[PDB]
């Protein structure tokens, strides 16, 4: 049922003007990547290549090459939120799951983001569609209670 | 009694949601109205989760209320740990001018009542009246210019829009403040949204546009819905506009915040920077005439020509002249958000205003701008907030956004960081971002060394990724590092 969902998905965004983005997005919510056997048929419902349309995968960061873990962790890593001690967050996260910064695994996936908008909330994190501030050594603890 | 618990992320991160459902509960268990609302945010970060109570004198806020103080209320108000008295009283919304910002935190922002009473839809249904040519001189008298760049007049811009033919023109909001420090966009957009709709209408009926589009980033993903549910409810108002417009997520690139790589990337294609013998103004979206603005710069327009413009221009310094919002984060007491006229101290708006830091500690760095911004030390407290003095005096002043940290930051680290950035963060286009980031960031590192032969060297490479870097993304990464250098050499071996 691959080929079902990504075609309603391409008949959901027919007609539009710079369709590429939106189906991708699309498509990887579905998914959870962009696989290679739908690098083809968008390219055909938009007239393009595979080139472009792998090129246009290749770009961005949001487009995932391959799926992640149960759960997710993006962690900020800019100026704002390194300023007030994401480092000492980070560094406690990383021993409690054993994964290092960008290292995946099927339980979890630890990343930065770069920002969220919680910049007074200096110390910021993106845990499965639920943001989190203010991550002193002590909310870590709920955050992996709550993620196993 | 009214309970007015904010929706913005600012406060959903710090436990909005905990403190809904303490307040429910306990009203459950202690028979009560419980009339609760959903507003944004009011600016002020430091007690986001603040719970205004309506009384008759106004609006009494309450501090950053954890679900463990809310049993502390339906007992006595008065007699409260977390007391703030008049919300509007406090000394840090007081100073505001809050123009731009005005109907932001008390409203529901979905709410188009509330939105109407408040004067909203005033300055569309103003424009209408009036002709193409009228509202942009409205909008030139008042030079509103750039607010997410050096700063270009946004009216000569329309002017040059307007005189271009085309059957088909377009209109954009670049709202992808990937810098940091930067979370005004964000806060306006969850918050008094209409704003925006109505400024780009307005926009769009001024240029000749019918169909338009806002560009919103991936790590907002709150505002996203806001501004969808938005545009879905104001389509009635958008039709005696005739303007269409529709949300664009962006997927991840700090680089498709430039005009070019952002319209590259709403058109299909990968957000690569393009040249500039042509301007997005003259050929833009699918070679089409686009104008291409800021939201900060989209949300004055609609209070611009109801308002004023004489109004607004009273506003400000010689040369920049307007209200600005300046976001305050990292380590310092009172963040937020403080919307007020230029001219301005650095010196006022961080030692004054937003006290010091959260630690304790005293400030060696203040950077403006996001991290393509100079550091500036306490020294440069006697310097007024304005484009041409900032651009003036080794610097750069752009979405305002103003980080601090305090003495146990080490600057090594962060002139690192900033190469780094600009080295994750990086179309791939030209040379001297390329390879010229990723070799700095090694450079930086031989200098931890303590090699000689590498602080020339980054000066040269400095100095080349100025002057040969195609945008700014690789033209503006050597002011963090030189900054650095220059203020504090006491951390560069
Ligand atoms: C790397 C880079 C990132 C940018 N990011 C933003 C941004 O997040 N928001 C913005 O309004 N302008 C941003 N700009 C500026 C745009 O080039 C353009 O000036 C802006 O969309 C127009 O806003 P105005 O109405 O203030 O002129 C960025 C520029 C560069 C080079
Ligand atoms: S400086 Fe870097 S990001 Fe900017 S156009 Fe050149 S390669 Fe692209
Ligand atoms: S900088 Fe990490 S919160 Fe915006």
């Amino acid at each position: 049922t691959d080929t079902a969902r990504l075609r309603a998905i391409l008949a959901a965004h027919r007609g539009r003007e710079g369709a590429l983005l939106p189906i991708l997005h699309d498509v990887q919510a579905a998914f959870g990547f962009i696989p290679e056997d739908a690098y083809a048929p968008i390219a055909a419902d938009l007239g393009l290549t595979r080139a472009e349309v792998a090129g246009v995968v290749g770009f961005y960061h949001d487009f995932r090459k391959a799926p992640a873990g149960r759960h997710v962790i993006k962690l900020c890593r800019a100026e704002a939120c390194q300023a007030m001690g994401m480092d000492a967050v980070q560094a406690r996260l990383e021993s409690a799951l054993g994964l290092r910064l960008g290292d995946s695994s099927e339980a979890v996936t630890l990343e930065a983001v770069y920002c969220l908008g919680l910049c007074a909330c200096a110390p910021a994190a993106m845990v499965d569609d639920r943001l989190v501030g203010r991550l002193d050594a002590a909310a870590v603890a709920g955050i992996v209670a709550e993620l196993g | 009694m009214k309970i007015w618990l904010p929706c913005d992320a600012a406060a959903k991160a710090c436990g909005a949601e905990a403190v809904l459902a303490a307040l429910r509960l306990e009203a459950e268990k202690r028979g009560g109205a419980l009339d609760i609302a959903r507003n944004g945010s009011r600016g002020m970060i430091w007690l986001e989760p603040l719970l205004e109570v309506e009384t008759p004198a106004g609006r009494i806020g309450f501090g950053p209320m954890t679900p463990a103080d809310v049993p502390a209320l339906f007992d006595a108000l008065e007699s409260h740990p977390k007391a703030l008295g008049l919300v509007e009283e406090i000394p840090f919304f007081k100073r505001q001018t809050r123009l731009t910002f005005a109907r932001c935190g008390r409203i529901e922002p979905l709410s188009l009542a509330q939105f109407a009473a408040a004067e909203g839809w005033a300055g569309l249904r103003k424009a209408l009246k009036m002709t193409p040519a009228e509202v942009v001189e409205e909008v030139l008298a008042s030079g509103l210019r750039g607010r997410g760049g050096a700063g270009f007049p946004t009216g000569i811009k329309w002017r040059t829009v307007a005189a271009a033919q085309a059957d088909q023109k377009y209109i954009v909001c670049n709202v992808d403040e990937g810098d940091s420090g930067s979370f005004a966009d964000r806060m306006l957009i969850e918050g008094d949204p209409f704003c925006l709709v109505e400024g780009m209408a307005i926009a769009g009926h001024a240029v000749g546009a019918t169909r338009g589009y806002v560009y919103i980033r991936s790590e907002y993903p709150d505002a996203i819905a806001v501004m969808r549910a938005a545009i879905a409810m104001a389509k009635p108002f958008l039709a005696e506009a005739g303007f269409e417009m529709e949300v664009r997520v962006g997927a991840g690139a700090y680089v498709c915040g430039e005009e070019t790589s952002l319209l590259n990337s709403l058109e299909g294609k990968r957000g690569t920077v393009r040249a500039k013998p042509p301007l997005p103004a003259l050929k833009g979206l699918f070679g089409k005439p686009t104008v291409v603005n800021n939201l900060l710069s989209l949300a004055a327009v609609p209070w611009i020509i109801a308002h004023g413009a004489k109004a607004y221009e009273s506003f400000g310094m010689d040369r920049s002249r307007g209200t600005i919002p300046l976001q305050i984060g990292g380590n310092v007491k009172r963040g937020g958000l403080f919307e007020t006229g230029f001219g301005i101290t650095l010196g006022e708006l961080v030692e004054d205003i937003c006290g010091g830091t959260a630690s304790g500690r005293p400030v060696k760095a203040v950077q403006v701008g996001g991290p393509l911004g100079a550091y500036h030390p306490v020294s440069d407290y006697h310097l007024p907030f304005c484009y041409e003095q900032f651009a003036g005096q080794g610097g750069l002043v752009g979405h305002a956004g103003l980080v601090v940290h305090d003495d146990t930051a080490d600057m090594l680290k962060l002139a690192r960081f900033a190469m780094e950035f600009c080295a994750i963060e990086s179309c791939g286009t030209c040379t001297p971002c390329r390879i010229g980031a990723v070799r700095g960031v090694e450079v930086i590192d031989r200098i931890a060394a303590g090699d000689a032969s590498a602080m020339p060297l980054l000066d040269d490479l400095c100095q080349t990724m100025k002057l040969g870097s195609l945008c700014a993304l690789g033209g503006f990464t050597p002011y963090p590092v030189q900054s650095a250098i220059r203020h504090f050499p006491a951390d560069f071996p």
